DNA sequence: CTTGACAAAAGTGTTAAATTGTGCTATACTGGGAGCCGTCACGGATGC
DNA sequence: GCATCCGTGAGTAGAGGGAAGCACAATTTAACACTTTTGTCAAG
């Protein structure tokens, strides 16, 4: 209803709030100390799906090599922007470089450069450049018929990898159990791997490397992000209607009249609330009544057959559609499924 | 832009790259593997299974909360051997959580197949989305079967059953929707073979033994959806289908009016009575509190026995038979 | 006013038959379809 | 200024109109055998 009147307190155009409410767009709640293009991020700032998943998770990306040909780098090799990572392909970031899949294993044993074809049913169970005890097992595969172990010690050397992935992240190998796993989020200074004896410098999201005996820590920050009406609810709860009107009582003394007329706009719907005693965040519906049946009847007529109103398949829809978004929640399905039922779910009231 | 919700999505699930070969295998690997390390953290720690794997769900996914940072730090307390296996549940769910967004197109291939029987495309999408989901738990990777062969079971399924249980107002089983299913069929390549619309005992003969006439009409005559209310009749918008039907339930006026005439009558009557014989005629037909009263409680009211007042309630309705033939004054009533 | 003493009716318990709800299927399959201008003409409010 | 968006346009009547199958487990329904009720025919 022109003009919005959500808008008008939270200070946001149309189309701002469209993109917020319909999923399209994330509004900042909490930058915690999150830089993005060298510009600390504010409150009440609008990311894109693209600019929320480099700050929430980081930069990477994979390069799929040819078949046959090989990398000129190692496993765990940093490279700058730009630099060939093969020659069929080049980089766009700087970051570690590391193997995805080896599609030949050459196992140098010591007694040796013998070549072993791996199926993409196997993988490979030591790092690039290890030690391998004469016994211990090197490729593991689904038939142990196949399967192929270690002859005697050597060094296993990693060819003709499948792609190689460049994250911007940091390294840091431990000698001990990790105080910390996979998922967990650390600040600079916390204690990581070996009690305090290995710490990050850098906040990000840490992954274990079991099999590379190596700590990553992908840069990235925990910054709190929402979209829907679930983050519109939140920002009219803190809204302070009496600091805002001493606000825009000081800004009515503007000189010009553009000023003085806006400023008048947003302080009527400000005095209305204050004045009658109604909330903001009453504008956003938790629960939904439901209307009486009687008034929407389903009636059998002189024959047999039944007539309904059209209210009873509008609450249909939205039953059915809440009800999926509850159990979809409760069997940890991805954001990408869950906002598109929210997304739905919005709809379905209006 | 943003007009129509189904590009949005379909913008949405093209951002996540098709899987190869061998990443396939690999995450399917980490699933299976991790669902055994949460299976062997119970048994060493005594706990729920289905509870732990909860825990390892919310650290993944991120930001009763109070009792999951409790119980994550019990399994961090374990020693390096019993932390390994934390380590690999983390991964599985992980794992998990990426295999299920790299297939997001196959759903909408099947989908879209099934349009124009009830549903919108994008709640097929979503129904689609939980077999799919099903389907990672149950795939098994050492039968060397790719995934997509496996999966379109469990998605096809779980359409087909959201249609047959969200597609009509009034809702009918499961069992039911298939027999009505097959009787169109039937019906309809019985038609194109006699060149005419089949009658109800050609259909009961094809459908097959404990069929007969009698019940072909009765399963057609459920498989009737109610009719809008708001259907429009005529060119002009201002007459529908509400303006035609009449309201049974509330009582008329003259019906109203007919009950309290009949009422003051019946009770002028029963002052020609005696003061006792009225009282048990208005007990025993309820003409009190709406409930008629039998001799028992009767008795127990007016402490007497039950043949007692059986005598004095029929004494009583034989006084009031003469005197209505004499007046005629209570016959118009029934 | 009461006792007796049936006789049908109403009430209860068990159980088999009918109906309803739920899980599963292993070659491989991976971004929708429909629409199409005598597009109604005119103020009023708003954004910029 | 000039672009974009949004709500508005007489009354009553009539009269036609109006696309899988299977197995198995729970769950509800119907039949049937006693058993307490509770109206009754007959005395006294």
């Amino acid at each position: 209803d022109v003009p919005s009147k959500i808008g008008t307190l939270l200070d946001l155009s149309a189309t701002e709030l469209e993109q917020v409410l319909y999923f399209s767009k994330y509004i900042v709640l909490d930058p915690k100390g999150a830089i993005l293009n060298g510009v600390p991020v504010e409150k009440r700032q609008l990311l894109t799906d693209e600019e929320y998943r480099e700050l929430r998770y980081g930069k990477q990306e994979t390069y799929p090599l040819p078949p046959g040909v090989d990398a000129l780098v190692k496993d765990g090799e940093e490279v700058v922007k730009g630099q060939e990572l093969a020659p069929g392909v080049v980089s766009r970031l700087d970051g570690v470089a590391l193997y995805r899949f080896p599609r030949r294993v050459r196992v140098e044993y010591v007694k040796e450069p013998k070549d072993y074809r791996v199926q993409p049913h196997m993988n490979v169970v030591v790092p690039e450049g290890a030690r391998v005890e004469a016994g211990d097992k090197i490729v593991a595969a689904i038939d142990p018929e196949e399967e192929v172990i270690a002859e005697a010690e050597g060094v296993v050397h990693l060819h003709e990898p499948a792609s190689i992935l460049v994250v911007k992240a940091r390294v840091y190998p431990f000698e001990d159990d990790v105080e910390v796993s996979t998922g967990d989020r650390v600040a600079p200074g916390d204690v990581l791997a070996d009690g305090g004896k290995v710490k990050s410098d850098v906040y990000g999201r840490v992954e274990v490397d079991l099999v590379r005996n190596v700590v990553r820590v992908v840069e990235s920050y925990d910054i709190d992000a929402r979209m829907g009406a679930e983050a519109i609810q939140q920002l009219l709860k803190e809204l302070d209607l009496e600091a805002l009107e001493k606000e825009l009582l000081e800004e009515m003394k503007h000189p010009s009249r553009a000023r003085r007329a806006k400023a008048r706009k947003r302080l009527e719907v400000v005095r209305a609330f204050l004045d009658s005693g109604n909330r903001p965040e009453w504008m956003i519906l938790e629960a939904v009544p439901v209307l009486p049946p009687d008034l929407r009847p389903m009636v059998q007529v002189d024959g047999g057959r039944f007539a309904t109103s059209d209210l009873n398949d509008l609450y249909r829809r939205l039953i059915n559609r809440n009800n999926r978004l509850k159990k979809l929640l409760a069997q940890g399905a991805p954001e990408i499924i869950i906002r598109n039922e929210k997304r739905m779910l919005q709809e379905a009231v209006d | 832009s943003t007009s129509d919700p189904v590009r949005q999505y379909l913008h949405e699930i093209g951002q996540v790259p098709l899987l190869t070969l061998e990443e396939e295998v690999e995450l399917a690997r980490k699933v299976e593997e991790g669902m055994e390390a949460i299976k062997k953290l119970s048994e060493i720690t005594g706990l729920d299974p289905d509870l732990i794997r909860e825990v390892v769900r919310a650290k993944i996914l991120g930001s009763d909360p109070k009792t999951v940072e409790e119980i994550d730090q019990k399994l961090k307390s374990l020693p390096k051997e019993h932390k390994r296996y934390l380590h690999i549940a983390r991964e599985g769910e992980a794992a998990r959580q990426h295999l299920i967004e790299a297939n997001l197109r196959l759903v909408v291939s099947i989908a879209k197949k099934y349009t124009g029987r009830g549903l919108s495309f994008l709640d097929l999408i979503q129904e689609g989305n939980q077999g799919l989901i099903r389907a990672v738990e149950k795939f098994e990777y050492k039968r060397r079967f790719k995934f997509s062969t496996y999966a379109t079971w469990w998605i096809r399924q779980a359409i087909n059953r959201a249609i047959a249980d969200q597609a009509r107002t009034i809702r009918i089983p499961v069992h039911m929707v298939e027999t009505i299913n097959k009787l169109s069929r039937t019906a309809r390549q019985l038609q194109q073979e006699l060149g005419r619309e089949p009658t109800y005992e050609e259909i009961a003969e094809a459908m097959g033994p404990g069929w007969d006439a009698k019940r072909v009409e009765e399963t057609l005559k459920i498989a009737q959806e109610p009719v809008s209310l708001e259907t429009p009749i005529g060119d002009e918008k201002d007459s529908f289908y509400g303006d035609f039907i009449p309201d049974e339930h509330l009582p008329s006026p003259v019906d109203a009016a007919t009950q309290s005439l009949l009422s003051e009558e019946l009770e002028k009557a029963l002052s020609k009575l005696s003061e006792r014989e009225a009282m048990v005629l208005k007990l025993r037909k309820g003409l009190i509190d709406g409930r008629e009263h039998t001799l028992e409680e009767v008795g127990a009211f007016f402490g007497v026995t039950r043949e007692r007042i059986r005598q004095i309630e029929n004494k009583a309705l034989r006084k009031l038979k003469y005197h209505e033939s004499r007046t005629r004054k209570l016959r118009d009533f029934l």
